[PDB]
């Protein structure tokens, strides 16, 4: 009945020493019924990632959005679109479809070509920006995240350091959800390199 | 139209150790938006080497403690003085609790103490009756925050050993009192800053063989 | 169940040095009509201790009359019932916090909310809540309705924890009390100017006032204000 | 929640799994789903968890009373009956119970009756109730046959449990076996689903899907 | 009533020509000169204020206007065109960019959404 | 909210309370409900601060352009417009208005616009939560063609009581005197009125 | 309509499709097919509310057939997925949405694969090995995790097709009526006449 | 959410927490509720955290157009009226609630608006839940001709008292003072009365603690020349 | 319904309207209001007529076996009982009752029991539907050791503002006057009451 | 439960009654009996919600089994099933009522004859040649008009029920896993294993 967790999933996001990393789960699920483990809820157009969590029909919608918008983006500007514009970009594309919105909880995460500082930012399905130093999290297992997140983040961790604080604190959220879990993917992303690690988990 | 039941918010939580036993609570009591107390204890030692705490709705609480308070002094009645094992102690609660199954105990309800061969215990409760012995059990409002948390840091959940990648877990180590207690207050202390209804102090009840201890410690008050 | 009919708003009460201190105004309201401008909702019992009583005043009333009746029944073949075993404020509470849980829990509740203040044999403080539901907590202050939202966070800036209370005079604490009701007055549309105030020291014992007053108010203000945004004249 | 219990040659196999949830907080992965009402009789959780370890603890103590007063063991068409009759008074209240009554004596030889919070009450070979009950019944079905080994049937109720732990998302945690003989049941242990995913996956070839 | 001119006012003559835009450079070239130099910590633009007579006060007549915090215009030809263009202009930068990106346009897509309205004006009914 | 106008000798005069509560809470105890719509026509209002706010907005915008074009409105005209706003959207809007003005030809004139959008005009009116309880104190008071002095009193008092007997109004008392010699602002305190 | 089953194997999709159609009371037809063939290497099955699942395959049978038409060309199994995923995700959010889930099972002759994506109602899309619709993945679905591989022949997935349909028709409470087999391959597609 | 404004001697100044929650979770420890609608004109929201942001952003566009056209500096009344006739066109469904501040040639002023678009004007008000609170140490300390020390005193304080006592706010203090002949001045994190204590123990873990199943380098970069 | 009682120097009276309504049809437009529970304690009745009916009656029978034991009640020991019915069955009553009475002791006292069931002893009471429209009416006209004609005068008057008002009201205002002297019926006509 | 019929022929009272027991949606069994022997000549079927059918049943049976003892005598067919009737009649305003529909066939060793009652949840019966209870009527009952005959044959009564049997399984959506057949006549109740 709840669009938000009908097809359960995660998304984590962090902040490192120049360095970001964001993580996701890979189920979906029909409530009760796993029906995929690997549907991947990370995108990036560029060097700007985007995690979704929520409604899976809306992930896939506005992923295919994103892309068409950051594409266009891209032609007019001569420029890959940064991540403080991306995630105002969100902001109003989520907005515009105030009272008929999209069931998701987006997730920016990346860094800055010119600057070099390291950007996380996440929203409600409404396009409310929640632009945190620390960490952003989202989906049905939020609440064990934000457990997870606060007593496991500290801040500058260096890259190898960090992708084992935002696993371990996707890992046991998800072990407390139902409708999270069934693999999980971590990208650990530097100013001019990008690892993406899945991790070894429990499949129930 | 009436509602009996209302919601004191607060956050308990039971570790069993080798040959001890915690049991913490935050000594917030809410209701919605507004601070009751900020000193509220919450939870209690109701003799025979055995500390309980009823959280959830407070009046329902505080009838079921008192009740089993009692429960320990007719035992000992009764039954020659005998000690009220933390097992019997389990039982019984079950029987308070499902005494009321059509009108329940609005609480999830923890006690803690040493079994029979003077090991750790800890038993955890439904509103209905339901029990269970467990080594580690958070409850009440931000029992989600923490125990995602315990399941890694007390019982290596997803930890593995350097090396071997994923191969060989990390051994289950026993943990000592002073390194329970550091677990605990960084649990409350993570709690109080993620979730408004958990805040103002901190108090431990901490149970061995030599008898029941006390510690308090102050959380934000915001 | 019920609902209120006729209804008191605000207790509010706090700890100072040398005892306890509580207010309520006198005001019985019939939903938004201001029915009755005479209504005591501060009752005492003995000389070391005072209830006082939020919500339907009809159960005001008979709680009003279970305490009556509590006295009399203690003064039963009781040699020490002005003495040793007279009435404590602890004795009280839990009586009324007994009455209120079992009301409750027979879906037919008291729908109050009880503030109990008093001093102890021993010549502690005792101040403790409860409600319609059953619910009971104690705090250096504690107030009902309107009070928990407007009163406390002023009553808390004076005893913010236990240990002010032994630094807090009953000058300071009674000062802070007639503020708060003063407080109250301008920003709760179910109250009333006229209140009653009790303090019970352990020194002094219990002093009743009677037919206060809300005074130093300020209203001058309100001349310049002028329309709702663009309006000068 | 799964649970199954499956007479066969060698008795009865009982096996279950540990997860409990309220909404989509798992709030344990260590739940005990198999009642040890005596040392002759077990009985499955599914549905109401106070409900089924009350009343079935209760039968636990209406057994020994009847062994006490008759001096013989109690059937498991008593045992199961005094169970159903007790929850048909209570029919409507809402109380909530799926359960097998599982049992070896010597007139009627391994029996299973599964109970009903409704007053249902019904003898059979195989049972399997709860969330992911679907699931087993699948694995159950094409490889079930009487004349299983001891050690075969443990497998297939594992196995089964495994099936519906993976699929269905109320179920998991670790799976627990039983093993029930004339002499009495015999615990065949506690089975972490997370580690005996993969051991099954790599030593069956089962779950190519999944990455592993 | 209703704006029945639903048809292209300017149109291509057989020799290719767009007679209404050429037209409409010939009145540029009668306006009054303006320039513009770009260094490289900086640009300048500037123009006359070719006052119409001394009675009138030519700052109230602002020839050089800023369209953006980091963008400014200036012209040569008819005035209440460059009027009205800087208004289209100042919106278009909100509506069609900075409502969208939370940030002010890039001076060369600015310029292109201005062109774009110039462009319509030399095709549309 | 206790709201009223009375009309007398020399003119009109509006009066009103200043509470404004959202349940219990009162949001605003200085609330100035006595609204301009033009330089001799205010009003007085009740129900719904939005709509009444939204409503005496369009009114002041429709009675500036009546006046640049046709010269000063009438009293009567003002309540038109009032009039056809609320009832044309009687479905969703909740304000109760009382029109009071003053021309030199008609003097002083009070329109009362209820829920419904019709029409009424009185010698005096009364409006509000709090005018209930003051029915039959102002009926057995009222005279027409008081005096500027019997008027106020006859407001400050009527106030005074809907204001003792309605939790949902409250605060000071304000008026507004409409006659040939301008527009005069009063204010009333609690200490003056409460005592009366 | 009720089941509707799915199976990619080594060289092929396979689709089962329940015969059964029933209204209220009474099962009005038992040999009805619950399919379309959008273009020569592509078939869709479809389950959902009535008359919604045959107006909506027909729809996108017409607009497949269009494109095949204006291009000369047969669109990927992946794009015509996409495509139809797109016109449900359209749909859910309309004044009366379609009611309707399919399974796209397709050879892509490009790639030399067979692909087979389940798309719900809601718009919700995934490629898989094996897929179902409502209930029908509840009974089969341990089945195909334990005896499924990679590079399974074409008879060896009609036989595991055969299992989960025996499993059904053991366990479900209501009477599908059999169901009808299509294999989808390099060579087209072809039914099942005897199963 | 606890929001105040208090209008002073020369000006008027509006502070605000830095708590924004999710149901009972904190969802940001450190939010930015101070917004600016212009320069001199800054508001503080509260109730739907989307629909304040919004609104404001959009009515700050619109009056730096009209600011622009006009030739003139914005005014706090046309910030007014255009939020209120936009609130009260969605009668609600645009849940904003927002105290309004600001100096313009006009004067100081300083406005309530709440989601139907009803406004009310004061010298001091609060909005939010934690209101009552707030309005109880304003009306215990207000005064006429407040200097902007004692503004930015009262001002602060009444939001501690939301701080502490309604748990719907906490963190830090935002203000952001307009004096009339000057700039306005914004003041982050005024007061920091709620860091976290350090913690008992570190956590991070020893490298290849997780396990991990495959690794590969993500292309970020455009197509290649050559 | 309109009802009041009123303590003066010499006891105290009690007024009532005759309007008794079903929706808006006038069931009984010479409805007596004022009951008689003692030889000088009586009530006035609003709310639910078969409620105050039963409860009346039962009083009554209360007060008749008291003072078959215990001599005269008191007109507190009356209240007392009409309290006791209606707290005790709140949720099943739709009552609210003043309780007059007059002792030589005591003199005139007057007792309102509202919905609730709670007591409130008081100089003069009001109640009934149309007691709202005449709060602030009273409150400015009461006097406290009025004389008869005063009182007689303060209720006429009162009762006539409530009848013109509500709707609910109306017929002949009915009074009973309980003094030293005895019982006196007064009744007055709406061509009486209404030139007021 | 689902499906029950009885037919009255010659000389004995034929009972079918379905064999699945349903439970939400997995079929938990396929081969339950939903009778009980009365008496030696007495047979009751029963269909309706789950608990009470079997516990009404059962019920009843002890209470004849009883009066069996009592009076060492078996009592009539008509006997039983007015005695059935009143306790339903009893049940329908009673605090929680059993919901069970019946079918009694019993063979008259007094009269030498066979009967069948149709008995509802409501208390309502009736004495009939052929009956049922649910829907099973809708869809047999215009083959038993057709063909019945009250001289009929046992093996012919046999042959109309497959006849029955046969329209039931084409035309219910419900898959009730066959029917358990008794017979009842002089001799007493047998099955018929074949079916
Ligand atoms: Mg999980
Ligand atoms: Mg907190
Ligand atoms: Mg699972
Ligand atoms: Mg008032
Ligand atoms: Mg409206």
């Amino acid at each position: 009945s709840d669009p938000s967790s009908i097809n359960g999933g995660i998304v984590v996001a962090m902040t490192g020493k120049d360095c970001v990393a964001i993580a996701c789960d890979l189920r979906l699920g029909s409530q009760s019924l796993g029906v995929s483990n690997k549907f991947e809820k990370i995108f990036h157009y560029g060097h700007v990632f985007l995690g979704i969590t929520g409604l899976a029909t809306d992930v896939t919608t506005l992923n295919e959005m994103f892309r068409y918008k950051t594409n266009l983006y891209k032609l007019k500007e001569e420029r890959a679109i940064e991540p403080e514009t991306f995630t105002q970009l969100v902001s109003s594309s989520l907005y515009e479809r105030r009272f008929g919105p999209y069931f998701v909880g987006p997730v920016v995460a990346g860094i800055n070509s010119k600057s070099g500082k390291p950007f996380i930012a996440g929203f409600d399905l409404i396009g409310c920006i929640d632009e945190a130093k620390d960490f952003i999290v989202s989906g049905t297992a939020s609440d064990q995240l934000f457990g997870m997140c606060e007593s496991l983040y500290e801040p500058n961790l260096e890259p190898e350091d960090l992708f084992e604080t935002i696993s371990q604190a996707l890992l046991n959220a998800a072990d407390r959800d139902a409708l999270s879990g069934w693999g999980a993917v971590v990208y650990i992303i530097k100013k001019d390199e990008v690892v993406k690690r899945y991790l070894k988990m429990r499949q129930d | 139209q009436f509602n009996p039941y209302g919601d004191n918010g607060g956050t308990i939580l039971g570790i069993a150790g080798e040959d001890f036993a915690v049991l913490a609570g935050d000594t917030r009591n809410i209701t919605d938006y507004s601070i009751n107390s900020r000193y509220e204890p919450k939870v209690f030692d109701c003799g025979d080497n055995i500390v309980m705490s009823a959280n959830g709705f407070a009046a329902d609480g505080d009838a079921l403690v008192k009740r089993f308070k009692n429960s320990v002094k007719w035992y000992h009645f009764d039954h020659n003085d005998k000690k009220l094992s933390i097992n019997s102690a389990a039982r019984n609660i079950q029987h308070l609790l499902y005494g009321k199954r059509f009108f329940p105990y609005y609480v999830h309800t923890i006690i803690a103490g040493l079994d029979e061969d003077g090991k750790g215990a800890v038993y955890s409760f439904d509103p209905v009756g339901s029990y269970e012995r467990e080594q580690c059990r958070a409850g009440g409002a931000a029992a989600s925050l923490i125990m995602p948390f315990l399941d890694n840091q007390v019982n290596f959940k997803n930890q593995y050993e350097p090396g071997t990648n994923g191969k060989v877990k990390k051994p289950l180590k026993y943990l000592s009192v002073e390194e329970v207690i550091k677990l605990v207050r960084d649990s409350f202390t993570s709690a109080t800053e993620r979730h408004i209804q958990v805040g103002d102090g901190l108090e431990i009840l901490i149970v061995t063989k030599d008898g029941v201890r006390k510690e308090f410690y102050e959380l934000k008050r915001d | 169940t019920q609902q209120p009919i006729v209804t008191g708003t605000s207790v509010i009460s706090m700890k100072y040095d040398n005892g306890v201190i509580i207010a309520a105004d006198n005001l019985g309201s019939y939903g938004s009509l201001l029915r009755f401008n005479g209504v005591e909702r501060l009752i005492p019992v003995g000389d070391n201790t005072v209830v006082g009583i939020s919500g339907d005043i009809s159960d005001m009333q008979h709680i009003e009359r279970l305490l009556k009746d509590l006295v009399t029944e203690n003064a039963y073949d009781n040699p020490l019932a002005d003495a040793e075993e007279a009435l404590e404020p602890s004795y009280i509470f839990e009586y009324l916090a007994t009455v209120m849980y079992q009301r409750r829990s027979k879906m037919n509740p008291l729908w109050n909310a009880i503030i109990v203040a008093g001093v102890q044999s021993n010549g502690d403080q005792f101040l403790r809540y409860v409600n319609l539901l059953g619910v009971t907590y104690s705090s250096p202050t504690l107030a009902t309705g309107f009070g928990a939202h407007m009163a406390n966070p002023l009553l808390r800036k004076v005893v913010d924890r236990e240990s002010d209370i032994p630094k807090t005079t009953v000058q300071v604490a009674e000062e802070a009390i007639v503020n708060a009701m003063r407080v109250l007055y301008y920003r709760d549309a179910r109250s009333s100017r006229n209140f009653s105030l009790a303090i019970i020291d352990k020194n002094t014992g219990l002093t009743f006032k009677k037919n206060l007053q809300v005074e130093n108010m300020k209203w001058d203000f309100a001349k310049d204000i002028k329309g709702y945004g663009t309006q000068k004249i | 929640t799964t649970t199954l219990a499956f007479r066969f040659q060698g008795g009865i196999i009982v096996a279950v799994d540990s997860r409990a949830t309220a909404g989509n907080w798992v709030a344990s992965q260590t739940v005990k789903k198999v009642i040890e009402i005596n040392p002759f009789l077990l009985g499955t959780m599914a549905g109401g968890a106070a409900d089924f370890q009350f009343w079935e603890t209760w039968l636990g103590s209406q057994c020994r009373l009847h062994e006490l007063r008759e001096k013989e063991r109690i059937s498991v068409a008593a045992a199961s009956k005094i169970l159903s009759n007790l929850v048909y008074q209570y029919k409507g209240a809402g109380l909530s119970m799926g359960t097998m009554i599982c049992g070896y004596t010597r007139k009627e030889g391994p029996t299973i009756y599964y109970v009903d919070s409704d007053g249902t009450r019904l003898k059979g070979d195989i049972f399997c109730v709860g969330s992911g009950q679907t699931f087993a019944y699948g694995v159950l079905d094409s490889n079930y046959k009487w004349d299983l080994s001891v050690e075969d049937a443990l497998y297939l109720g594992k196995r089964s449990i495994l099936a519906a732990a993976h699929r269905d998302a109320y179920s998991g945690g670790s799976v627990n076996l039983y093993h029930v003989t004339e002499d009495g049941w015999i615990y065949h242990g506690n089975h972490d689903v997370g580690e005996l995913f993969w051991k099954v996956k790599e030593e069956e070839g089962s779950f190519n899907n999944v990455i592993g | 009533m209703t704006d029945r001119y639903s048809f292209s006012l300017t149109t291509f003559s057989p020799s290719g020509k767009l007679g209404q835009i050429d037209y409409a450079l010939t009145a540029v070239k009668q306006g009054v000169t303006s320039l513009g130099i770009k260094a490289t910590n900086g640009v300048v633009i500037a123009t006359e204020k070719k006052s119409s007579s001394p009675l009138a006060m030519s700052e109230t007549l602002s020839k050089v206007s800023l369209l953006t915090p980091d963008i400014g215009a200036v012209y040569s030809g008819m005035g209440p065109d460059y009027r009205v263009l800087v208004d289209k202009s100042r919106k278009v930068a909100h509506t069609s960019y900075k409502r969208i990106y939370g940030e002010y346009p890039p001076t060369k897509l600015l310029v292109s959404e201005v062109a774009k309205i110039m462009q319509e004006a030399t095709q549309s009914g | 909210t206790s709201i009223m106008a009375v009309t007398f000798k020399d003119g009109v005069i509006l009066g009103a309370d200043s509470r404004t509560t959202t349940g219990a809470y009162i949001a605003n105890r200085v609330t100035d409900k006595l609204t301009r719509v033009h330089d001799k026509i205010w009003c007085c209002r009740s129900g719904s601060a939005a709509d009444t706010q939204a409503i005496a907005d369009i009114v002041q915008y429709h009675l500036e352009l009546y006046t640049s074009q046709y010269g000063t409105p009438s009293t009567e005209t003002a309540a038109s417009v009032f009039k056809e706003l609320c009832y044309e959207n009687k479905d969703n809007l909740t304000a109760g208005i009382i029109v009071a003005g003053y021309d030199d030809k008609n003097k002083g004139e009070v329109y009362t616009i209820p829920l419904g959008g019709s029409v009424h005009k009185l010698p005096y009116a009364i409006a509000g939560s709090g005018s209930t309880f003051i029915y039959g104190y102002c009926d057995k008071n009222f005279r027409e063609n008081m005096s500027k002095e019997e008027t106020v009193d006859f407001i400050k008092h009527s106030l005074s009581q809907a204001i003792k007997w309605d939790g949902s109004s409250g605060g000071v008392i304000r008026m507004v005197v409409l006659t040939a010699a301008g527009v005069e602002r009063l204010i009333f305190y609690p200490d003056e009125y409460e005592q009366l | 309509m009720d089941i509707i089953l799915g199976i990619r194997v080594q060289d092929s999709v396979i689709l089962a499709s329940s015969k059964a159609v029933t209204r209220g009371i009474s099962v009005l037809k038992d040999s009805d097919d619950k399919t379309r063939q959008l273009s020569p290497h592509t078939l869709m099955s479809f389950a959902g509310e009535a008359g919604d699942t045959v107006q909506f395959a027909e729809y996108i049978q017409a607009n497949i057939q269009l494109y095949s038409i204006r291009e000369d060309y047969e669109l990927s199994p992946q794009a015509v997925s996409s495509f139809v995923r797109q016109e449900l995700a359209k749909s859910i959010r309309s004044r009366r949405p379609y009611q309707v889930n399919v399974l796209i099972g397709g050879y892509d002759k490009k790639k030399n694969k067979p692909e087979l994506y389940q798309i719900d109602y809601l718009g919700t899309k995934v490629e898989l090995p094996y897929g179902a619709h409502g209930y029908s993945g509840f009974y089969t679905f341990s089945l195909l995790d334990h005896h499924y591989r990679p590079d399974m022949t074409t008879e060896e997935g009609l036989d595991l097709l055969k299992l989960c349909v025996q499993e059904l028709e053991k366990r479900m409470p209501m009477d599908f009526k059999g169901v009808i087999v299509k294999i989808v391959d390099k060579d087209g597609i072809r039914q099942v006449d005897d199963f | 959410t606890t929001i105040v404004g208090v209008k002073f001697n020369n000006g008027v100044v509006i502070a605000a927490d830095t708590r924004s929650t999710q149901g009972p979770i904190v969802a940001d420890k450190n939010c930015a509720k101070l917004h600016r609608i212009s320069p001199k004109i800054w508001c503080a929201g509260a109730g739907t955290a989307a629909d304040t942001e919004a609104v404001t952003q959009l009515i700050g566009s619109n009056i730096e157009l009209h600011s622009l056209y006009t030739s003139r500096e914005p005014r706090v009344v046309s910030a007014l009226q255009m939020l209120k006739q936009h609130l009260f066109k969605y009668q609600g469904h645009i849940g904003a609630y927002l105290i309004v501040a600001g100096v313009d040639p006009t004067g100081s002023h300083l406005f309530s608006i709440h989601a139907h678009g009803s406004t009310d004007v004061g010298y001091y008000l609060s909005l939010g839940s934690g209101s009552l609170a707030a309005m109880a140490v304003l009306e215990s300390h207000w005064k006429q001709d407040l200097t902007k020390e004692e503004a930015i005193k009262l001002a602060s304080d009444a939001i501690q008292a939301g701080i502490w006592n309604d748990l719907g706010s906490g963190s830090n203090v935002d203000v952001c003072v307009m004096e009339i002949g000057k700039d306005a001045e914004y003041l982050r994190n005024y007061l920091t009365p709620n860091v976290r204590e350090e913690k008992q123990k570190s956590y991070k873990f020893p490298r290849g603690t997780t396990a991990v199943l495959k690794e590969s380098i993500v292309n970020i970069c455009d197509i290649q020349e050559e």
